[PDB]
């Protein structure tokens, strides 16, 4: 092959992977104070429900 | 032929006798009649829409 073969340049070709962002998640959960009482005869059995 | 019959042994054969399932044996106070029982029934996380 002729000399000018030095001069052409091989560049280090390569492969990514572009990810992106996540999810953000949520849950709730609404305890009563009126008609949640009318069940569980113990405040002690209340405490241990909304725990 | 004229005397009466001699025992000399009188032995009582007596086994105690266990449960296997004695350790399961709580002792609770007996008042009242039912008991309930109940658990929290899943609820899985959502993702967040902001629309």
């Amino acid at each position: 092959k002729n000399e000018e073969l030095m001069l052409k340049r091989n560049y280090p070709r390569m492969a990514t992977k572009l990810y992106g962002n996540g999810i953000v998640k949520k849950q709730k959960f609404t305890l009563n104070n009126n008609d949640t009482r009318f069940n569980f005869q113990t405040l002690a059995d209340a405490t241990n429900y909304a725990l | 032929k004229y005397l009466f019959p001699k025992i000399n042994e009188t032995l009582l054969i007596d086994i105690a006798l266990g449960n296997r399932f004695n350790w399961l044996a709580k002792e609770q106070d007996f008042i009242g009649q039912y008991s309930e029982e109940y658990v929290i029934m899943d609820t899985v996380p959502i993702n967040m829409d902001l629309s």
